[PDB]
Order: structure tokens, then C-alpha cells, then sequence
């Protein structure tokens, strides 16, 4: 597939970012996307071979640029409150109506006003109950991960030490603890149900802070880190 | 009213990177050896498009220099043709307009060496190869539909592109 | 595009109707893209040329209607993983000949599961050493509603899939009970509630 | 003018 990185990434107001997109095996034509909860999945940019194609509607501060061996990479430099997306990135043949078109896994940005509000998540997982032993004759179990900002988590549950998409189903959106500001405090969830040398663990993959930001806060540094929370 | 491209591609072996030409009629002329590296225009009436269209039409040719360079390499195979050196592409696609400037007829036939290879028909939608390797070019060119994107971009670019052609007479 | 049903409700079994309007000024070179959770856009189908009556990838197909400006893809058989972000993409392809992708605002078909025997229970979870309320094992017919204080939270009903077994089902530190948070909105009468 | 579908062999 179209590996793409950084996979996630946070920064602050004005800072400069970069990401980097390789297409498939021998496509020449690579498209940038970004995709805003608010009004979707909007069109950025389109390089083919060392050339800008075609281009979406963004301000002046969203630029691009590809290379002789087709890699594209896009780069931020004044961010602003509305350059909280994820950005996608795309690729093809030369540009065919019917060579379907490749899309990456994304990186998804959010800019925070000030660093202070990053933390790193508190993450817990809760045993399961024998009510639910005696009624069901099965086990849910219901993980947090409370208080991170932004949401660049990737709470992905790991049975066994290996990634599990059978009996997992994390939250779509974790909700605001305190909705009342514009940044927040969210706490997310995770139930996964099974039928005591099982290790369901809640990884919760935080990608905070890079080493560029300088930092004049005085509590602890919430750089991109793990923080796991087993049962 | 017509609009040709005649894209000639010789590979110039030895010193190395493909010797390019594209010489394009109502033009345009981009020799990948000249001194500019950039799209210096042959016409008179071509100046009166600016930065929107210089550069846009720079690095257009400049990615189908690579996509001659690569099919060039391509026809390597396809015929089999002799490494020993210098192999001409010449590109031939474009379309007629009527003196109204809409799409009468479009026509993207290929010349490989002087002959024949893969051409558009009146239909605009299915090709008329030449020999054994057109029809190669045949599978790809029909799987992926790029007969109806060329056919949108004769009914297109070529026709909104010559419709701007004819305005420049003001 | 325009995709006019942001949630789509479809039963395990009913036919999909995650309706796509196009609005173009030119011929309708239209795309499917079912988006995955933690995934991309991934490609289902197309219609360029040819059959009214197209078919794509996962058993999806679509029927490009001139009678109602529509493409709306139809599955006649629901799966679970059939609950995504399906994007109705038409490739308004430039005069120069390069497609630009524009899609739609989304379409979130939840394909709300046909759970066989509900037996709904709220049972509380405990921490390794703040607490839970679970609501589960309800039919897709009830509605969850959020709470009224801030340190109470409620979480979505979340879809969990026993693909092994073939089967389906859909907090705070304080007084407060497990009994409770439920008055936000309608609840199935015979939930168990293990005081 | 010169499509920006340079379409390959």
C-alpha cells in the first residue's frame, strides 16, 4: 500500500510540519487529501512525476512537492485552528478514469494553542463482572483511556501480544470530559468481549510531542509514547 | 481547426537520457537539449496565456517526458526492438473542432519508427492497432477506460483548449 | 455529490440503501469508497461505461439510474462490516484529462445488527485495584441519550462482532449508582440491573 | 492543450 508518515503527529500554533508519502510500486500520479469531521474528505493536491496536476481549495500555507522517483511530501508551516484533520494521500497509473485509486492510511493532525494541554492518557482496564458470567456465560471488558488531547490515540487491543480485530469494538469517538472549553480533557473506552492466562491488554499508542517544540511548562513532557493499561 | 502533437522521442544512446521533442500544431516546442529547460513557446499567439499556463504546461510536459521516456523503455519489450541504440516515438493524438468549436472527430494515433502502431478511431471510443504488439497496448487502453478519458479530453482540453486557440485571434 | 442520509439504519438481511445523488455537468463517472475503521478509502466500484446494473468487490453493486439521478449501492445481504463511511466519489474529470476526486459529506451506515434473543443487563466493572456502567445485549430498536451531570459520561452502543461465534450484541468517580443514568432516554422495561 | 493525461504504453 501507499506508506505514508508520520502516522500521527501533534504541534502547536505557527510551528512547520512535514509528511511524507511514497506511492505504490511504479504509480507515477499521487493525490493529498484531508479529512475534516466537519466537512469531509476534502481534495488538497495532486502531483504526477514532479508535477502539481491539480489542486483543492486550501490557503496559501498547505504546499507540496514530489520528487524525480514519484515520492511526494506535504509540509505545514502556519497552522491554524482549522488544521485539525487527517490527511490522506493517493495514488494511480498516470491518472486513469478506471485504475481505481489508491489511498494511504493517512496522518492526522491537530494544533494545540498551547502546549500545556497535551497530556498523556491515564488508561485502565475493568474486569469483567459475573453478572455477566451467570447471564450470558460470556466476559466484556471495559477499558479508559482519560484524560489525552488531542485524540491521536490508537487504542488497539492486543490478545495474546498481537493485534485482535475479533471480539474488539473501541469507541468511533471518545467523548469530551469537559465540553465546555475548546480544547478537552477526552476519555475514551474500549469493550471487548471474549467467551486466566489471556492478556487483554488496552494499548492506548499516545503520539504526543516531538523533540522540536520547545517546551516552558513545568510539569512532566508528553512526547509520543505507550501507555498500557492489562487485565 | 485542428490540434496535433507530434512528440517525438529519440533516445540518444550513449551520452545518455532520452533526446526529447515536442513540437506541437494548431506551436510549442519543448527540446529536453535546449538551454531554457522550460516550455519556450514557437507561436505568436501563445504569449497572451500567462503564469497559469506556462507553468501549468511546463510540468505537464515535463511528467510526459518521463511517460515517453517510459514507454520508449516499454517498446523495448514490445517489439523487441535492438538495444543497440536510437528508437523514434512519435505521438500523433489530437482532435478537430468545427468552425463552431465543438469535438467533430478525435484521432490518437501512435508512430513507433515511422509506422503504424495504435490509433483512435472516428467512434472515439475503441482504438485500430497495427500489428502484434498494439494490441498489448489495446488491453490497457481499453481496460482502464483512458478511451473515454482522451475521448474528455478531446472533448475537452483539445476542444476547450482550441476554443481558446481561436479566441486569441481577438 | 450528495449523499443526503447521514445515518442509514439497515437490518442484517434488508436492502441497503445508501442513497448517492450526483450533480455534475457532464457524464456520471461514478466510484464507490467504503471507508474501514483505522483504515483508508478502499475502492468497491464503478460505473464508466456500459451495464446500468454494475457490481463491485464484498458483493456490493450499484444501479446507475438516469430515472433518479441516483447510484445507490445496494447489498441485498447485511454483513456487520458493512458498517462504514461509504464515500460516493464522482471523478468530474478536467478538460485536461486528470480526474479530481469529489466526494460526499459521508454517508454512516450503521447497519444496525438483528440480535436473535436480547436478554439486556447492566452490569457494573470494577477497576484493577472511578467506575463503569455497561448497558448491553439490547435490540437496535432503543436509543441512547447522553446524561445530565458532567461527571456522569455514557458511552455509544458499540457493535461488537463474535465472527468466532456467529453472534452480536450492542461512568464516574462519585453516591452514584449503576441504577441509574438511564432516565436520559427510552430503555427496554426487562433490563436486568444487578443492584 | 497538451492533456495532463499523458497516458503510457
Amino acid at each position: 500500500g501507499v506508506t505514508q508518515t508520520p502516522r500521527y503527529l501533534i504541534k502547536t500554533r505557527g510551528q512547520q510540519v512535514t509528511l511524507s508519502c511514497s506511492p505504490i510500486s511504479g504509480h507515477r500520479s499521487v493525490s493529498w487529501y484531508q479529512q475534516t469531521p466537519g466537512q469531509g474528505l476534502q481534495f488538497l493536491f495532486e502531483y504526477f512525476s514532479e508535477t502539481q496536476r491539480n489542486k483543492g481549495n486550501f490557503p496559501g500555507r498547505f504546499s507540496g512537492r514530489q520528487f524525480s522517483n514519484s515520492r511526494s511530501e506535504m509540509n505545514v508551516s502556519t497552522l491554524e485552528l482549522g488544521d485539525s484533520a487527517l490527511y490522506l494521500c493517493a495514488s494511480s497509473l498516470a491518472g486513469d478514469l478506471g485504475t481505481e485509486a489508491f489511498f494511504g492510511q493517512g496522518t492526522r493532525l491537530t494544533v494545540v494553542e498551547d502546549l500545556k494541554n497535551v497530556f498523556p492518557p491515564e488508561v485502565a482496564v475493568f474486569e469483567p463482572s459475573e453478572a455477566e458470567i451467570s447471564h450470558t456465560q460470556k466476559a466484556t471488558l471495559v477499558c479508559l483511556a482519560t484524560g489525552f488531547y488531542p485524540d491521536h490515540v490508537e487504542l488497539s487491543w492486543w490478545v495474546n501480544g498481537k493485534e485482535v480485530h475479533s471480539g474488539v469494538c473501541t469507541d468511533p469517538q471518545p467523548l469530551k470530559e469537559q465540553p465546555a472549553l475548546n480544547d478537552s480533557r477526552y476519555a475514551l473506552s474500549s469493550r471487548l468481549r471474549v467467551s486466566p492466562r489471556n492478556h487483554f491488554r488496552c494499548q492506548v499508542q499516545f503520539y504526543g510531542l516531538s523533540e522540536n517544540d520547545e517546551w516552558t511548562q513545568d510539569r512532566a513532557k508528553p512526547v509520543t509514547q505507550i501507555v498500557s493499561a492489562e487485565a | 481547426h485542428s490540434m496535433r502533437y507530434f512528440f517525438t522521442s529519440v533516445s540518444r544512446p550513449g551520452r545518455g537520457e532520452p533526446r526529447f521533442i515536442a513540437v506541437g500544431y494548431v506551436f510549442v516546442r519543448f527540446d529536453s537539449d535546449a538551454a531554457s529547460q522550460k516550455m519556450e513557446p514557437r507561436a505568436p499567439w501563445i504569449e497572451q496565456e500567462g503564469p497559469e499556463y506556462w507553468d501549468q504546461e511546463t510540468r505537464n510536459m515535463k511528467a510526459h517526458s518521463q511517460t515517453d521516456r517510459a514507454n520508449l523503455g516499454t517498446l523495448r519489450g514490445y517489439y523487441n526492438q535492438s538495444e543497440d541504440g536510437s528508437h523514434t516515438i512519435q505521438i500523433m493524438y489530437g482532435c478537430d473542432v468545427g468552425p463552431d468549436g465543438r469535438f467533430l472527430r478525435g484521432y490518437r494515433q501512435d508512430a513507433y519508427d515511422g509506422k503504424d502502431y495504435i490509433a483512435l478511431n472516428e467512434d472515439l471510443r475503441s482504438w485500430t492497432a497495427a500489428d502484434m504488439a498494439a494490441q498489448i497496448t489495446k488491453r490497457k487502453w481499453e481496460a482502464v477506460h483512458a478511451a473515454e478519458q482522451r475521448r474528455v479530453y478531446l472533448e475537452g482540453r483539445c476542444v476547450d483548449g482550441l476554443r481558446r486557440y481561436l479566441e486569441n485571434g481577438k | 455529490v450528495a449523499q443526503p442520509e447521514d445515518q442509514v439504519n439497515v437490518a442484517e438481511g434488508n436492502p441497503l440503501t445508501v442513497k448517492c445523488t450526483y450533480s455534475v455537468s457532464g457524464n456520471p463517472y461514478l466510484f464507490w469508497y467504503v471507508q474501514y475503521p483505522n483504515r483508508g478509502l478502499q475502492f468497491l466500484l464503478k460505473y464508466i461505461t456500459g451495464d446500468n446494473l454494475v457490481k463491485g468487490s464484498y458483493g456490493f453493486e450499484a444501479e446507475f439510474n438516469k430515472s433518479q439521478t441516483s447510484f445507490h449501492l445496494k447489498k441485498p445481504s447485511a454483513l456487520v462490516s458493512d458498517s462504514a463511511l461509504y464515500f460516493c466519489a464522482v471523478r468530474v474529470v478536467t478538460s485536461g484529462g486528470s480526474y479530481i476526486p469529489t466526494f460526499g459529506r459521508g454517508t454512516s451506515l450503521i447497519v444496525h445488527p438483528y440480535i436473535q434473543n436480547p436478554d439486556p443487563a447492566v452490569y457494573q466493572l470494577r477497576d484493577s485495584k472511578k467506575s463503569v456502567c455497561l448497558f448491553t445485549d439490547f435490540d437496535s430498536q432503543t436509543n441512547v441519550s447522553q446524561s445530565k451531570d458532567s461527571d456522569v459520561y455514557i458511552t455509544d452502543k458499540c457493535v461488537l462482532d463474535m465472527r468466532s461465534m456467529d453472534f452480536k450484541s450492542n461512568w464516574s468517580n462519585k453516591d452514584f449508582a449503576c441504577a441509574n443514568a438511564f432516565n436520559n432516554s427510552i430503555i427496554p422495561e426487562d433490563t436486568f440491573f444487578p443492584s | 492543450f497538451t492533456s495532463d493525461y499523458y497516458q503510457l504504453y
